[PDB]
């Protein structure tokens, strides 16, 4: 339970980094 | 290629991409056309047009002589889409996406629309991979698009290459009208891997009925992007001229990465996993050109075997999920089954053929319809010994094989297990039982033969079985003799030794015998 | 006005193309023919999506943009993309533009309507709450499709969406006095042939005589501009039969995800910033204007079955999640249910229907249907206990619930008539009265002595007792031997 | 009479021009190339066309100037039967299987001949004669001269071989 919750929490944060890098890498292409 | 008009000068280069400034007058080149850049007075360097900006500037994807391209060089236009050399004369050779032969014929458009609704027909002609696991459970028809997915070193190339090698035994014997001509496209692979496949195709006589499209990792993204398109073009020649063809793309994962490089370098807005908007459209228009044409247009075919590498059995990746939604099902290769023993490591639960039943042969449809019922009950009962549990376990042992099996040698060994000839035979000795069925024969050995026609040494019965099936008044009684003689003699004379041999240097001799029997079907 | 107003191609980046007009830009959604010659085999038609300035307008290509030079002559049509309508369309196949793609001479048309119609107002809406008996056990019992309903088939790749649409065309669309329309939105060109042939064999489409189907296909091979707009082309034809002719009509969109996905391609190239999970920011608005047109008006009644692709089996994804709000009967297909052996692969707990109500359907229908949902909910809780503890550890009454609930899961499976090739068994149309009575008796415990595998892959109770008789006879023979 | 394909388009029933192309055959792989060219020009093979092809398989040598590996006129012949029966939906007449029986006795593959006379007797009845005695002659020819079958089967070695 400890180690799966940590993976849920890592995936939560890693998801939002990766979400926003893609979204803002879009508008660098659009100026 | 054929020059026409000097459209502009080279402005910027960024590896394998460039942009041009228009020459005085502003002629404007046509979209998606080839253009020749004068690297020297004598030599040219090809390139494809990908962007036509408002300024007058033209985005180029470099193809040849990339080191020799420079800023300020003149650029001639073709005013035409990319055409390449295609025909029977191209077979047994390695070729670029642009058409140049690699050292070791009327042209056709690479950018072509797929056959429309009335142009196609339902898939009926079978395509034998030469695997009992695949040809029964996940049967591929001619004109079908069957995906191959799985991790690195799971047997994605081998199962695709052995499918091409399986055609030679048929193609040699059959009329050339119905011969499966193969087109192995090698996108982004290592160079020595292409050489080993060339030698492997040459040793099994496959080069006669095969042509190798090649865009290695050294070669630029422009060629890798265009390599599967050039592969289909070569197949469509056979399709449109009433012949059947096969196309392997190894692999579409590395094509997408090459297309992403091109798109990102030319400032196309990226989306999911940094790929452009039209990365779905990339694979869709490729795979839809593979089809089964109608009787009205020859009845030819291009069968597609796209390979797509997954990272740690993750089907949720963008490129993998795209190709699954395009193709007519998949052949999933599990990493745990590979290391576990089962080779090819075909996960039957995950794998699926969307047009399986209609694609199979009449004989193969008879046996395989029952196998779905047996393995369904075996998988359920394995989680939670019946007759399904006995016979189901033997099928799993039979599905293991290195090189592809001949249609006669496969279907008889499966028919034996279906009617229950390997029930008294133990699970470890199924490959020794199958080896002695195909190559040797026990009825002719000992004494008790007396069959008028049906034997396993006579390979020509293959095509009689395909016509009439095993469950038929012609072959049923004669076949059930062959199997009754083989089982009784194997159990009495050959399996008796295994109760005996319980000593050092005999148990090891038994192992080395049984391990070599896994390879030869 | 603006009828043959000339313009020139300003910029070409993929399917997205800018056009400069000297005497001002046309309106939005205006179709434009590219008159300039080039080396083309097929024509090019651009639809204006945006305006950049008073003289320039950004567009999307319905055909490929190959060989298109800059400054190429472009001319307006008059208005939106126009598509033929009426009874002359019946039997024929069409593309996004409305050109016949079946090689059977010119269409009889006599009127053309624009693809981009406006959705009905609040006053035009009307509710007719009657049950559409699909002849399928899981649907008719748990999530019954209503007359006039917008229905959605949500599921991942290779679960039974295309199979269920084909079975509904067999079960419902054949014995129907209304006509039908099939929007082949971005799906397999090869699947389109099999539908055309099977309808010709069954004579719902007829060459020599009366036809009762229209086919509008914009498949995977086509560029994003076509695949986006092709859903609306079919919807315009169904709108004619609804509004003008005043009739009950069926619509079949396979797949509605491919509309959203097609718009996601152009939206990137148009220069919009993508929203969540890389979709267009106008995702909810795109579905809004499309799905709102699909409705039962006072004049007629559309009854739309739709297929919905759930990408990566992620139901929380925007493309299905946004669609769920629009639908009357939401059908959810699960992969684990398919791989376990149950076809169709309908997970009944995630499903829902608006007409699952004592007022619309009968009291006996609602009470039996709720007990199946209740029993299956208890069964999922008990399934976690058996994995931990064991089957023997359960109580006396709970064991009997498992025996019934296991039979309920098996009895929910059904061999489809279109899927004779897959299942290897003849189909079963199960009546609504048969479906309710057979499931009612199973909940009572009248079929406790009936074995479990009798219920797997059969129709109603007569086929269950028939298979149970065959199981008793074959088990008697093998025991004797 | 008039005829239509699976979609319902008109189909060229004019077979006779394509038949005379198959008669000028020389090597039997050229017959397949003609059979392609009929289908390409919306003209499906007739029941007489398949029999005209079957004739060319019997008479000529194999591919062209060079021989192919594992030629088998029987396997090329039996593939063509599978095409007409299952896919094209045409029952082969009495002429069809008589060409097959000739090739068994000509090449000397008598074991096939035993299987196909059983087929010819049961399926298409006809007249089971002339070739039956010629086939039975080749069966006795193998027995009296040396032995029937190959030597890898006879061996009697057993145990840990290969
Ligand atoms: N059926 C099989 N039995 C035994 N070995 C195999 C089989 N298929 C593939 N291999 C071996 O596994 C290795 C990887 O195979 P390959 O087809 O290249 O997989 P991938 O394409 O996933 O890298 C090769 O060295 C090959 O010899
Ligand atoms: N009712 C059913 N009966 C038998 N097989 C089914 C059924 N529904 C789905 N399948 C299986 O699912 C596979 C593909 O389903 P399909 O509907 O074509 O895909 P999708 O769900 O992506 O539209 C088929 O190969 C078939 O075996
Ligand atoms: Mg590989
Ligand atoms: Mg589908």
């Amino acid at each position: 339970q400890q180690r799966t919750s940590s993976l849920y929490n890592k995936t939560r944060q890693f998801g939002i980094t990766a979400a926003l890098i893609e979204i803002l890498s879009a508008m660098s292409s659009l100026e | 290629f054929k020059t026409t008009e000097m459209i502009g000068y080279v402005h910027s280069i960024d590896g394998t991409i460039a942009t041009l400034i228009p020459a005085p007058g502003n002629p404007g080149v046509a979209y998606n056309t080839i253009i020749q850049i004068q690297v020297s007075p004598t030599t040219f360097a090809a390139g494809l047009v990908f962007n036509l900006e408002k300024d007058g500037r033209i985005g180029i994807i470099l193809m040849d002589n990339i080191t020799e391209v420079q800023s300020g060089q003149k650029v001639m236009a073709t005013g035409q889409l990319l055409h390449i050399p295609v025909g029977a004369g191209v077979l047994g050779k390695v070729v670029n996406p642009l058409g140049h032969e690699v050292p070791v014929s009327t042209l056709g458009k690479v950018d072509t629309g797929a056959p429309n609704i009335v142009s196609r027909s339902p898939v009926n002609y079978n395509l034998l991979t030469g695997f009992k696991a695949v040809d029964t459970m996940i049967p591929i028809g001619r004109g079908q698009r069957e995906l191959i997915v799985g991790d690195r070193q799971t047997g994605k190339t081998s199962i695709a290459v052995s499918t091409i090698i399986n055609q030679v035994r048929i193609n040699q014997q059959i009329l050339s009208k119905n011969a499966v001509i193969s087109i192995y496209v090698s996108i982004g692979q290592r160079c020595s891997n292409v050489a080993r496949i060339h030698r492997l195709l040459q040793s099994y006589g496959a080069l006669r009925y095969t042509t190798v499209m090649a865009a290695t990792a050294a070669e630029p993204a422009g060629l890798q992007y265009l390599a599967p398109y050039a592969g289909v073009t070569m197949g469509e020649y056979f399709m449109n001229r009433g012949r059947h063809c096969l196309c392997v793309y190894d692999d579409l994962s590395k094509q997408a990465v090459a297309y992403r490089q091109i798109s990102l370098l030319l400032r196309r807005p990226p989306g999911r996993e940094a790929y452009p908007g039209d990365v779905f459209y990339l694979h869709s228009r490729l795979l839809e050109r593979a089809a089964m044409l109608s009787p009205g247009k020859g009845g030819g075919s291009v069968t597609a075997l796209p390979i797509v590498e997954t990272l740690s059995n993750d089907v949720t990746a963008y490129i993998v999920t795209n190709v699954i939604s395009i193709t007519d099902g998949q052949i999933y290769l599990d990493t745990k089954l590979f290391t576990g023993g089962q080779r090819p490591a075909v996960n039957i639960g995950l794998s699926v053929s969307r047009v399986g039943s209609s694609a199979q042969n009449a004989a193969m449809k008879g046996v395989a319809g029952k196998l779905k019922g047996i393995l369904a009950e075996y998988r359920k009962l394995a989680a939670d010994q019946t007759i399904p549990m006995i016979r189901g376990a033997r099928f799993v042992a039979l599905f293991n094989q290195k090189q592809p099996s001949y249609f006669m040698n496969a279907i008889v060994s499966l028919y034996a297990c279906l009617n229950g000839y390997l029930d008294d035979v133990k699970v470890q000795y199924v490959k020794f039982y199958e080896y002695l069925l195909v190559h040797r024969d026990l009825g002719i050995m000992y004494g008790t033969a007396k069959n008028k026609f049906f034997y396993m040494y006579v390979q020509e019965l293959n095509y009689l079985i395909r016509f009439f099936t095993l469950n038929s008044p012609i072959l049923h009684g004669e076949l059930e003799e062959m199997l009754k003689q083989h089982t009784h003699l194997f159990l009495q004379h050959y399996q008796s030794k295994m109760n005996a041999i319980k000593s050092e240097k005999d148990v090891k001799a038994l192992k080395n015998l049984l391990y070599s029997c896994k390879r030869a079907v | 006005d603006h009828k043959g107003r000339v313009g020139h191609v300003s910029q070409v980046i993929g399917a997205v193309v800018d056009v400069h007009f000297a005497d001002g830009v046309p309106p939005v959604l205006t179709a434009l023919d590219v008159v300039d010659k080039l080396g083309r085999d097929e024509p090019l038609t651009l639809e204006i999506v945006q305006h950049l300035d008073a003289h320039t307008g950004r567009c999307i290509a319905m055909q490929t943009t190959d060989l298109l030079k800059l400054k190429a002559k472009v001319v307006s049509t008059g208005g939106n993309i126009s598509v033929p309508v009426g009874r002359e369309t019946l039997g024929r196949i069409f593309n996004v533009l409305g050109d016949a793609i079946d090689q059977r001479g010119p269409v009889g048309e006599k009127l053309r309507m624009p693809i981009h119609a406006v959705a009905p107002k609040l006053a035009d809406q009307a509710a007719e709450d009657a049950v559409l008996t699909t002849g399928i056990k899981v649907i008719d019992l748990i999530l019954p499709y209503c007359k006039g309903g917008k229905i959605g088939l949500f599921g991942g790749a290779g679960v039974g969406k295309t199979v269920i649409i084909m079975e509904l065309i067999n079960n419902v669309a054949k014995g129907h006095g209304g006509f039908s329309v099939f929007a082949g939105v971005g799906e397999r060109t090869r699947e389109g042939t099999d539908l055309y042939l099977e309808m010709m064999q069954s004579k719902v489409i007829d060459l020599k005589g009366e036809s009762k189907c229209v086919l509008v296909y914009g498949q995977m091979n086509e560029p994003p501009g076509a695949r986006a707009r092709v859903a609306q082309s079919a919807l315009t034809m169904a709108e004619y039969f609804r509004d003008v002719e005043g009739q009950d009509v069926l619509l079949f969109i396979d797949n509605i995800f491919r509309f959203t996905q097609a718009n996601s391609e152009v939206s990137a190239l148009l220069g919009r910033i993508p929203a969540a999970v890389g979709y267009q920011p106008t995702l909810a608005e795109d579905l809004g204007q499309l799905q709102e047109r699909i409705t039962s008006t006072t004049k007629g009644s559309i009854t739309s079955v739709q297929a919905v692709y759930v990408p990566a089996d992620d139901i929380t994804d925007p493309a299905p999640a946004t669609t769920f709000s629009h639908l009357d009967a939401t059908t959810v297909l699960d992969r684990a249910v398919a791989e376990s052996g149950i076809y169709p692969a309908v997970n009944p707990l995630e499903c829902a229907s608006r007409i699952m109500d004592p007022d619309v359907i009968s009291v006996d229908h609602y009470n039996v249907a709720q007990d199946v949902v209740q029993m299956l909910t208890k069964y999922r809780e008990l399934q976690d206990i058996i994995a931990v503890l064991g089957i023997d550890e359960l109580s006396e009454e709970d064991k009997l619930i498992v025996d019934r609930a296991r039979k309920l899961v098996k009895f929910l499976s059904q061999p489809f008539q279109v899927a004779e090739v897959f299942t290897g068994m003849t189909g079963h149309y199960v009546q609504l009265d048969d479906t309710i009575d057979s499931f009612s008796g199973l909940l009572m415990g009248t079929y406790d002595q009936v074995p479990e595998m009798a219920f797997y892959m059969v129709g109603g109770i007569n086929s269950v007792l028939e298979k149970a008789k065959k199981m008793a006879e074959e088990a008697a023979e093998l025991e004797k031997m | 009479a008039k005829k239509y394909d699976l979609f319902g388009y008109e189909v060229d029933t004019n077979t006779a021009p394509w038949i005379e192309k198959i008669k000028k055959c020389k090597y039997y792989d050229e017959a397949g190339e003609v059979l392609v060219n009929m289908n390409v020009s919306n003209c499906p093979p007739d029941i007489a066309t398949y029999n005209a092809t079957l004739q060319c398989i019997y008479q000529s040598p194999s591919k062209q100037s060079t021989p192919v590996d594992n030629e088998s006129k029987f396997c090329a012949m039996m593939d063509l039967l599978e095409e007409m029966q299952h896919r094209n939906r045409l029952k082969p007449n009495e002429e069809s299987w008589t060409w097959v029986m000739k090739e068994c006795v000509k090449s000397g593959q008598f074991r096939l001949g035993y299987c196909i006379q059983q087929v010819m007797e049961t399926e298409c009845k006809g007249c089971p004669a002339d070739l039956v005695k010629a086939n039975e002659a080749n069966a006795q020819k193998a027995k009296t001269e040396g032995k029937e079958h190959p030597g890898h089967l006879s061996q009697q070695a057993g145990l840990f071989d290969v």
